[PDB]
């Protein structure tokens, strides 16, 4: 929290990111519910290093390896928060391939269990993850899971939202999904969304081409 | 297995019968009403309701029952017992009904770990383990079938480092199917030879797993857990504490229970004291759905001295949904036959497909089927490998229909009992 | 659903597929002073008709291509190219349309295919960029059109590597798509389409046959793997694959050979059926690769496999004699081969040695399959051929080109065996020749010993 | 739901079925009246007549001169 305040981040915060590496070690001991607290700590920590994060970038890399381990050993809500936090950064987009294994944990969920809990997280995670990450290959993988949730999974506003993150990918996959079809309530919603760009000018383009030719 | 073929009600989304989906023939109105009931279920409106099938005997209305069981879900528990099966020598009636119910409810109990299973001589390339991934390739080890080309998992080294050179190697060593391996949650391991001690003589058996993995349920019924926790007539304290056990199991989300559907036939076998249990039993918290089937008309209720439709107390009759339809025609029966024919894996001429239905349609579905295998054996005898009219009619020497079976043998009786 | 209404439309467009376009092409050719009005007009016209646009492009491209092929894309050629590019770019966007678009894209590619043919001056590069976008957004079927892509692959492999490899990376992804997933969602087998991809794999083997990138090798392996292990069987592709396998195996790290070996045992059975359909290709290939190793003389494991393959050669010869056979023809072939290889160092060695190998194999087996005094007729000439093998090689072999005595030994052995199993029948002039040649060689003691022993 | 056998010589066939299914298999014929016993009750005699009808082929090894 101090780091959040001191968010100005001096060298104190640089070493606070080093303390977050120490917190990664704290997490190791599995820190129980305290590792979720530590995750929050690291999230802030992450937040600092936002300045340069080269050593810090790699600090985080090591940390993330461990983080991956943490949430793979599977430390629930922890992972959610963590994920988002992590994501907020840069530079791994292979770390998200490991996160695709985490979305593999997100399937078989077919219920309808108690609440949107885990799902919410994932739902939330989605577009955020999608914004960066961009293993578009696994985008499609992720998308499969997403689709299901979106269809029928209690919290529809979350699935829809999750799908909206997926909508941002604006994919052949996006259109494919659209075409593919569903409970359609949400599909219609997304299909409607299923646009947003603008262009035209069968004259402007021509002009541009001409200009290019001239330049050449 | 007399309903293996069945796959569901077979209707469109607009509640219309495609007349052959799921493998069910004709019988329109019944399937349609059953679909309406399916709806009613999916909206909890069957709370304090049940449905009774006014069937015609010799037909086993169980068909539509199994169908609804399917169309509800993939593995929704479903039990069908005869009304007369509650008067046991050992179990009390309460005991029997409770056992039925606890036999109509399931669970979801899955878990996680990783370790291979297999059988090969203890000279293993996976006695070391590289790590996560194939680490084998077209690796070729000894099984009983052939060599292999496959992929493996991660943790295969230590166990084989744990595996001492044993005389008998059904132990965690390798895979030699031909295609694929991995670790999986087995934990069903020891050090042991590949054989057991047999009754008549004693010989060796080359055996062993090819692979092993399961995120397990393999115990899914409230009643199952009970004999799980009894000897290898059930003490209540066991049950309630089991119910107490699961009472938390479900809380974590680790466990999930589903209602089922229970099917009694010949309800007129019961008595008032049985019904009084049900209309109390059904109104419970999460009781499964109930279907009943009789073929009696107006009848005296057993255990009292009163007439009532189908022998059912009025209170229960008012809160019921009555479904009923027709006996079969010809065309269907043939089609019905074919289904069981192919299910029984038997070569039947469409010539036979007439001589037989004309038996059943005149006699009963559930008897004709009962003959189907009885011809294969003479086909096994005559080497015929196919059933025209050639066989059942030939063994109509040894074959004759229900009136023939019941009545004409009751006339075989009425022949001699005349004296 | 609603895209059937759209598919009807796509179909129509394809089906239907022009004043505007004509004008455009002609005017494009004749534009050389001032004509933007006409240009944009044309654009709009052939925007409403994606098909029209594409078609126009294609024909234009072709003519352009020939004339401009005569050069490295100067002035107007370049102009044309750029125009096309721009148009595409714009429309690619505009025409996020049907599968008429998809097949039109195939056509375009195919022209781009031809553009690359000689690789132009980058026009092809930009076309590949378009594809990259295109294929990058494709997720469609157009299998056949995928073949034009085959052409493209070839093209890029002939033009260095770089972005065509990226296009390989694109193409690598495309191959993944070949054995992919939209239809996985639909749900089936194919099996048949695996064989369709095996034909492609024939095209992938052509990619291998071009040059650069381990992707192809990997692919090949996977393909083959997939292909069997199930139990799948249907023949001609197997015949093909082998050829390709042989080729790449020869090319390097002999993994091709490994593949081939496994394939071969399988195919000895499988190819008993395939030789019922004439594993003609198989036979030739077998021979070829046999000799390839034989040249190497023996690649251990591959060589071990080949010793077993000498046995399998016999096995499949019981079937390749059905393909081609008997004393007379055997000898004829042998002689021809001998001459050829003699007149041809390494590859001539290969020819002749193959024959011998075949010949030697044949010899021991033919000791087992037959005659007595009629045998002699061929026998002496077989001996002659054996002597002639050394005539054509031996010392010829001793300078350059790479086979072995093994054959000698083999032959000897078979003959000996049958003969002795009786006793002395029938030696004669063949034996005369034998002694003579044995002596001639006198290298080394092993063979000499063998000779003497056989004699006695 | 059927009908059948009057009068005499049925059990002959039961015993016949007994011999063909291998030699010396259990065959314990009882009449329906057995259960209505005053001394012991039904389940007793029922289970008894059952485990009358269960064959054990005990294979033993003996030290022989
Ligand atoms: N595929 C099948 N297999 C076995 N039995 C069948 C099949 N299809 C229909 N039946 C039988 O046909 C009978 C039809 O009786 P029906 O007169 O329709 O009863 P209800 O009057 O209650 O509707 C049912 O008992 C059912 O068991
Ligand atoms: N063809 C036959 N060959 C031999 N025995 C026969 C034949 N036909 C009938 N039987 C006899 O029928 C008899 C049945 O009478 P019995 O032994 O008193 O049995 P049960 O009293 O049970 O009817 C058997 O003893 C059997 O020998």
């Amino acid at each position: 929290x101090x780091x959040x305040x001191x968010x100005x981040x001096x060298x104190x915060x640089x070493x606070x990111x080093x303390x977050x590496x120490x917190x990664x070690x704290x997490x190791x001991x599995x820190x129980x519910x305290x590792x979720x607290x530590x995750x929050x700590x690291x999230x802030x920590x992450x937040x600092x290093x936002x300045x340069x994060x080269x050593x810090x970038x790699x600090x985080x890399x090591x940390x993330x390896x461990x983080x991956x381990x943490x949430x793979x050993x599977x430390x629930x809500g922890x992972x959610x928060x963590x994920x988002x936090x992590x994501x907020x950064x840069x530079x791994x987009x292979x770390x998200x391939x490991x996160x695709x294994x985490x979305x593999x944990x997100x399937x078989x969920x077919x219920x309808x269990x108690x609440x949107x809990x885990x799902x919410x997280x994932x739902x939330x995670x989605x577009x955020x993850x999608x914004x960066x990450x961009x293993x578009x290959x696994x985008x499609x993988x992720x998308x499969x899971x997403x689709x299901x949730x979106x269809x029928x999974x209690x919290x529809x506003x979350x699935x829809x939202x999750x799908x909206x993150x997926x909508x941002x990918x604006x994919x052949x996959x996006x259109x494919x999904x659209x075409x593919x079809x569903x409970x359609x309530x949400x599909x219609x919603x997304x299909x409607x969304x299923x646009x947003x760009x603008x262009x035209x000018x069968x004259x402007x383009x021509x002009x541009x081409x001409x200009x290019x030719x001239x330049x050449x | 297995g007399a309903h293996s073929h069945i796959r569901g009600l077979g209707l469109d989304d607009a509640l219309e019968p495609r007349q052959a989906s799921q493998g069910m023939v004709g019988q329109l109105a019944a399937r349609r009403a059953a679909g309406v009931v399916l709806e009613m279920i999916r909206e909890g409106k069957i709370a304090g309701r049940a449905v009774l099938i006014a069937g015609q005997p010799g037909t086993g209305k169980t068909a539509i029952a199994m169908g609804m069981a399917q169309a509800l879900g993939p593995d929704t528990p479903f039990t069908a017992i005869a009304g007369s099966e509650i008067f046991s020598l050992e179990m009390s009636k309460t005991e029997a009904l409770t056992q039925a119910f606890r036999r109509s409810i399931g669970v979801r109990i899955k878990e996680e770990t990783e370790i291979i299973e297999g059988e090969v001589v203890e000279i293993q390339i996976d006695r070391p383990a590289t790590g996560t991934g194939s680490k084998v390739g077209k690796l070729t080890l000894k099984t009983t079938e052939m060599e292999t080309i496959y992929d493996l998992g991660t943790k295969m080294i230590e166990s084989l480092t744990k595996d001492k050179v044993q005389a008998g190697d059904v132990i965690t060593i390798d895979k030699a199917t031909g295609k694929i391996s991995k670790l999986g949650r087995s934990f069903t391991r020891a050090r042991d030879y590949d054989a057991m001690g047999s009754q008549t003589k004693f010989v060796q058996c080359p055996d062993g797993e090819l692979q092993k993995r399961k995120e397990v349920v393999h115990t899914v019924s409230l009643h199952e857990i009970d004999v799980i926790n009894s000897r290898t007539e059930i003490k209540s304290e066991v049950r309630e504490q089991i119910n107490a056990k699961v009472a938390e199991w479900r809380e974590e989300g680790k466990a999930e229970i589903i209602p089922g559907v229970l099917f009694i036939d010949e309800v007129h076998m019961l008595d008032i004291e049985s019904f009084s249990f049900l209309n109390r039993a059904l109104e419970s918290d999460m009781a499964p759905v109930l279907i009943m089937a009789t073929n009696r008309g107006i009848t005296r209720i057993r255990g009292t001295s009163y007439q009532s439709p189908h022998g059912i107390p009025i209170d229960l009759l008012d809160r019921l949904l009555i479904v009923s339809t027709t006996p079969y025609s010809e065309k269907d029966t043939k089609q019905i036959l074919r289904i069981r024919c192919e299910e029984e894996d038997v070569e039947m001429s469409e010539d036979a497909y007439t001589v037989l239905t004309r038996i059943g349609l005149e006699t009963s579905l559930r008897y004709a089927i009962q003959l189907i295998t009885a011809a294969s054996l003479v086909c096994r005898k005559r080497k015929g490998t196919e059933v025209q009219v050639d066989d059942i009619k030939r063994v109509y020497s040894l074959f004759l229909d229900e009136s023939r079976s019941t009545q004409y043998m009751k006339e075989y009786q009425d022949a001699f009992l005349f004296n | 659903x609603x895209x059937x209404x759209x598919x009807x439309x796509x179909x129509x467009x394809x089906x239907x597929x022009x004043x505007x376009x004509x004008x455009x092409x002609x005017x494009x050719x004749x534009x050389x002073x001032x004509x933007x009005x006409x240009x944009x007009x044309x654009x709009x016209x052939x925007x409403x008709x994606x098909x029209x646009x594409x078609x126009x492009x294609x024909x234009x491209x072709x003519x352009x291509x020939x004339x401009x092929x005569x050069x490295x894309x100067x002035x107007x050629x370049x102009x044309x190219x750029x125009x096309x590019x721009x148009x595409x770019x714009x429309x690619x966007x505009x025409x996020x349309x049907x599968x008429x678009x998809x097949x039109x894209x195939x056509x375009x590619x195919x022209x781009x295919x031809g553009x690359g043919x000689x690789x132009x001056x980058x026009x092809x590069x930009x076309x590949x960029x378009x594809x990259x976008x295109x294929x990058x957004x494709x997720x469609x079927x157009g299998x056949x059109x995928x073949x034009x892509x085959x052409x493209x692959x070839x093209x890029x492999x002939x033009x260095x590597x770089x972005x065509x490899x990226x296009x390989x990376x694109x193409x690598x992804x495309x191959x993944x798509x070949x054995x992919x997933x939209x239809x996985x969602x639909x749900x089936x087998x194919x099996x048949x389409x695996x064989x369709x991809x095996x034909x492609x794999x024939x095209x992938x083997x052509x990619x291998x046959x071009x040059x650069x990138x381990x992707x192809x090798x990997x692919x090949x392996x996977x393909x083959x793997x997939x292909x069997x292990x199930x139990x799948x069987x249907x023949x001609x592709x197997x015949x093909x694959x082998x050829x390709x396998x042989x080729x790449x195996x020869x090319x390097x790290x002999x993994x091709x050979x490994x593949x081939x070996x496994x394939x071969x045992x399988x195919x000895x059975x499988x190819x008993x059926x395939x030789x019922x359909x004439x594993g003609x290709x198989x036979x030739x290939x077998x021979x070829x690769x046999x000799x390839x190793x034989x040249x190497x003389x023996x690649x251990x494991x591959x060589x071990x496999x080949x010793x077993x393959x000498x046995x399998x050669x016999x096995x499949x010869x019981x079937x390749x004699x059905x393909x081609x056979x008997x004393x007379x023809x055997x000898x004829x072939x042998x002689x021809x081969x001998x001459x050829x290889x003699x007149x041809x160092g390494x590859x001539g060695x290969x020819x002749x040695x193959x024959x011998x190998x075949x010949x030697x194999x044949x010899x021991x087996x033919x000791x087992x399959x037959x005659x007595x005094x009629x045998x002699x007729x061929x026998x002496x000439x077989x001996x002659x051929x054996x002597x002639x093998x050394x005539x054509x090689x031996x010392x010829x072999x001793x300078x350059x080109x790479x086979x072995x005595x093994x054959x000698x030994x083999x032959x000897x052995x078979x003959x000996x065996x049958x003969x002795x199993x009786x006793x002395x029948x029938x030696x004669x002039x063949x034996x005369x020749x034998x002694x003579x040649x044995x002596x001639x060689x006198x290298x080394x003691x092993x063979x000499x010993x063998x000779x003497x022993x056989x004699x006695x | 739901l059927l009908a059948g056998p009057p009068g005499t010589g049925k059990t002959a066939l039961a015993l016949a079925i007994a011999q063909e299914l291998g030699s010396k298999v259990p065959f314990c014929p009882m009449v329906g009246s057995e259960v209505y016993s005053t001394e012991i009750k039904k389940t007793e005699v029922l289970m008894e007549n059952f485990r009358r009808a269960i064959g054990l082929r005990i294979k033993e090894t003996k030290e022989v001169y």
